[PDB]
């Protein structure tokens, strides 16, 4: 891959920060930056073909509808789904909520109730935790969780086969430890109780090849804005056969088959799960982001990010009193790199890095139970994207040494 | 140097040598506050005089960054011994300075070492670090005053 | 109004359509077009200040968080709400769903149950109907409704409220008949049972001055993409005191204050109601749309749209066998104009208009109970925006006349 | 003119529609609605004594010129035909109207069916054209299930 060419696609990467250094953006794990192909795909659509989708029958409606459904097809190809298995939401969080609500719905045969068990993990982002707490609260189902190994991996030895388990929710790829999870083993175990699997793929889809059929998960969620796409668009994957059995979550226009004052019947999937005007221009932008990543190639993206991640782990590990949260090994590991600086609070570490133009996240990264499990209040997190460079990793390492000097 | 302008000597000093640390008896109110910038927390007590007119003690524990811990230390030096309304006025001057995005330098006559947090204001994310102990005190003072009579 | 200058802000209005004629876009009721000020406010944000909101502490995070919370404040000022009384959703539909789910939650003290009555209207868009049917289904509450007058207004004589009524949901402004509803009367009636009011304001916020404190409704929903703003952003208004009493709907990151594996406690409103990364650049865009409309002046917008509506009613009324669904007067009426052509199916009327470059919606406009009440399977719908012209209304009328000639009706 | 979409065959069947009105006997009955809001059909298929030939297609409902003309033309092409030949004609029609301007259709296979070639260019109206055809496909599959 031509890294200089790739970086030339992202206007924001030229920015000079308040400390006088060019941006080193190491927070793509929170939200990614946009290349011109994504900005221009969206603006070209809005200035030429902006009309209602699937509503009426004029020329702009036909063009907007074509762009909406071709975008769904492009994104499905990118993640190894069929077109009809993707549902658009405002974010990944909403996708996991949709599944968490349908699993409590009397009209769904696979809904959970008292005596049933929901399993999540102590590694999870809050988006793949709080909806399971709420589903347990509403239905009287029991919540359980896999624990975390000392190296920040899902602890497969921490739960055992239980016929009561009906839902197993787990990350594909940790947003803190960077661990790549044993999906095949977790699915095989889920199937031993006839449990449904819910894959949090927010940090896999931007960072590695993903084939959702191959993975054999029942559901998966991912986030447009983390994969170079627009804000305001998430995706739920659901196996065709499962979406067909599922009652709607949000209701309103566009998702009905019939309506009277007394009641309604509902459209087939995926229209069943898209209530009201969709994020039409954002689908166009997200499809452009999928084509962009596809043109680099997701194996090449993962190889580049793994080079940066290893350099970060090795450079930070070379600083006395700096500890990684997650493995130092690159086995089954990718972005990001979360770390503690002995004797320097994460807020002070992030401030020093920021003074040098290096943007990292400080805090719990939306995974507080994970931090608590390691007795940590907060970490600094450098996350990596296809546009980041070895020189930005060197500036990360230099900033962390500077923070030790400045406070030490 | 931009870093020195936010991290002034007073801040590094109170951070390294904090004052009135460690929860004490007696006390009229106890609060627990957490910085939305996940990593800073304070448990803070206020004791009032027999007649309820003066702050006689501010005791605290917890964990956080240089800015959150230094600010709580400076708070205790500014409000210990002061009339409840004078403590309240000092908190309002502090909040106005650090919330000012750098337009208010603060009055060293009202804030004392409080003024050392002026350079925090142009870093709006770090303003919540500085406000943690001060908003904790405002909460505890209003609970300790209400508690008093009766 | 400088109509020529306003139209110059909208690149799409120059488009030559497949029949050879410049676009005459009369479907802003479905989705509005974007001015450069909106497109540019969002692009400038994305290429300069794009960072996580309320998450970490770096410079881009501070700029993004500033843009998000200033956008909330700008939009609140536009609709007469306090900043903290707005919740961002993907669309107005989700905003109505959010209210419909919280009103069924055991943790809300105003939650509905067996014996309680939910009231909607036969005038409603499906977004302000289906969620109430589902709330009734989940809770055991029952659904009642106002009917519709022969002129397409809420029939206040068709329903008597009683003490069982806990929710009254209704349109501010019909997306089919164009009727402006009697909000202060419905609020007064709802209050006789201590019922909550839910206002569907999707067709008021873009087309007339709206002051949500004044209107005295408990909740309101509106749509960004109908008021010149981006896709992917709707708005829920809730009275500050009501939002403070409500449990969350969607859960996840950013809406929590504490978290263990066992449980969580939730942030205050409006953050309580915003789970996951918000639509940051779309808040920037919608704020720019509110500032754009504010600068024209919503009284001037309404006056302009009312002139187009009156000319449309006059011109269509003059065609033999054309009838309006909704008032033929301008009393308590705005956009849009929905109509039937005797002997010509709406699909055909719309195809003839489109051949002339005139875009109208054909179908039920997401208000099938309303169509069924008038014995209609579909209407053609001309909706108006600040960028539309009297010359475009003449093209609408000519195209409807042409559709009668083309299909051999006269 | 740029209609073209509205060919004489289409206007002709709309004004003079063939086989309209539900008839008996029938072996299955179906109710179909346009995703584009405004067209519906109730359609019956009768089969021969031996189940091998379509003996009747009867229907009712309301819709636009394109939905009603398409359904009239369907009945003309399919009545008296072998089930497999009926199925082949439906596939031919669907391929033509679904192709955007790309497939002209074969008049030997579609007869007046080819008049709907112009509709392919207007994807919203393709759903109008398909209503009666997909309704017949449903009712035929059901009538053949009924048979045994
Ligand atoms: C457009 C509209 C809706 C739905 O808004 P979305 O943005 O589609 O979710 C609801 N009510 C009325 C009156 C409308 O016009
Ligand atoms: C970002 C993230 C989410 C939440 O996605 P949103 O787009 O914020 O809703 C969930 N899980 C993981 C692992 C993430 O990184
Ligand atoms: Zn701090
Ligand atoms: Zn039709």
């Amino acid at each position: 891959l031509d890294l200089a060419a790739i970086r030339a696609d992202f206007p924001i990467l030229k920015r000079i920060m308040r400390g006088g250094n060019p941006l080193a953006y190491l927070d793509s794990g929170a939200t990614s930056q946009r290349p011109l192909q994504v900005l221009d795909a969206e603006r070209e659509f809005l200035t030429a073909s902006n009309g209602a989708v699937h509503r009426g029958a004029h020329q702009l409606m036909e063009e907007a509808t074509d762009a909406y459904e071709q975008g769904r097809a492009d994104i499905a190809l990118f993640v190894g789904a069929d077109t009809d298995e993707l549902v658009f939401t405002k974010n990944a969080t909403e996708a996991l909520n949709l599944v968490s609500y349908v699993l409590g719905d009397s009209r769904f045969e696979r809904a959970v109730g008292p005596g049933d068990v929901i399993v999540t993990t102590e590694l999870e982002h809050h988006a793949n935790l709080i909806p399971w707490q709420e589903l347990a609260r509403r239905t009287g189902a029991t919540l359980r969780w896999y624990g975390v190994t000392d190296d920040g991996r899902i602890d497969l030895d921490s739960l055992y086969l239980d016929d009561r388990v009906k839902v197993v929710a787990f990350t594909h790829h940790s947003n803190v430890t960077g661990v790549l999870t044993p999906v095949s083993e977790l699915v095989s175990r889920a199937h031993q109780s006839g449990a449904l699997t819910v894959l949090d793929a927010c940090q896999s889809v931007p960072h590695q090849p993903v084939d959702l059929h191959e993975l054999g998960v029942d559901f998966a969620a991912f986030s447009g804005h983390k994969m170079l796409g627009p804000n305001g668009i998430g995706v739920l994957y659901g196996r065709r056969e499962l979406l067909a059995q599922m009652p709607p979550f949000l209701t309103g226009g566009s998702m009905i088959e019939t309506v009277t004052m007394e009641g309604a019947t509902y459209a087939p999937a995926p229209q069943r799960f898209e209530a009201g005007t969709p994020m039409t221009s954002q689908v166009v932008g997200l499809a452009a982001a999928a084509r962009y990543l596809g043109a680099i190639g997701m194996a090449a993206v993962e190889a580049h990010e793994r080079e940066l991640v290893a350099a970060a782990i090795e450079g930070l590990s070379g600083i006395d009193g700096v500890r990684i949260l997650g493995p130092t090994s690159m086995r089954d590991r990718g972005s990001p790199v979360a770390f503690v600086v002995e004797g320097v609070h994460a807020h002070d570490v992030g401030q020093v890095l920021d003074d040098g133009g290096v943007a990292v996240r400080v805090g719990h990264h939306c995974a507080l139970p994970l931090h608590r499990r390691f007795g940590l209040a907060a970490t600094a997190r450098a996350s990596f994207a296809v546009y980041n460079t070895a020189d930005e990793v060197d500036r990360l390492v230099a900033g962390v040494r500077r923070s030790r000097h400045f406070f030490g | 140097l931009r870093l020195e302008q936010i991290y002034q000597d007073v801040i590094l000093d109170h951070y390294k040598h904090p004052q009135h640390r460690g929860l004490r008896e007696p006390f009229g109110a106890q609060v627990y506050h957490v910085n939305p910038i996940c990593g800073d927390e304070v448990t803070l007590r206020v004791a009032l005089s027999e007649d309820g007119t003066r702050v006689t003690d501010v005791s605290y524990d917890g964990q956080g960054c240089s800015i959150s811990q230094a600010a709580t230390s400076v708070l205790t030096e500014q409000v210990i011994g002061q009339r409840v309304p004078r403590a309240l006025n000092i908190v309002d001057a502090f909040t106005e300075m650090v919330s000012s995005r750098g337009t208010v330098p603060g009055d060293e006559d009202v804030l004392g070492d409080g003024v050392a947090f002026a350079g925090v204001a142009k870093y709006p994310a770090r303003v919540k670090c500085a406000l943690l102990g001060w908003m904790a005190f405002k909460d505890a003072l209003a609970q300790a005053s209400e508690a008093f009579e009766e």
